């Protein structure tokens, strides 16, 4: 009647805590995958 | 040989793994700070695999005197 | 923040990664001068 509210308020600021970790893992992911995909359409261009 | 880019990045990517790989394999021989490490670089290796997996999908493939 | 520019790393690598699986099926079904 009162704490499912607040305890999904509470799931919510989680599910904003686990958002901002792995922001170093995903700049790593873009980059890695800038480099591959260049990588391709400059291979791609020869064929 | 006769080798396109891709190849090349990946090649000079996964060397960089193996060093690192068995550079933290050594610290076999509490294990939670060990696991985690395993459990990074597994998850980063599978990854690599994973997104550069269709490059190769989408593509197809002297001196003398 | 880093919480906008992650999220925005968030929706472009998984619109790469949803283009490439997508796109992959189509090159698993189909196998494939000038002179004078």
């Amino acid at each position: 009647v009162v704490t499912v509210f607040l305890e999904k308020t509470l799931n919510i600021l989680e599910e904003k805590g686990r958002t901002v970790s792995d922001y170093r893992k995903q700049l790593e992911d873009l980059q890695s995958e800038l480099k591959y995909m260049q990588s391709f359409l400059k291979d791609a261009e020869r064929q | 040989k006769r080798t396109n880019e891709t190849l090349r990045t990946l090649v000079a990517d996964l060397r960089e793994l193996v060093y690192e790989a068995e550079d933290i394999l050594v610290d076999c021989q509490l294990q939670y700070k060990k696991s985690k490490r395993l459990q990074e670089i597994n998850e980063r290796i599978t990854k690599i695999k994973s997104q550069v997996e269709p490059y190769f999908e989408f593509i197809t493939p002297d001196r003398w005197s």
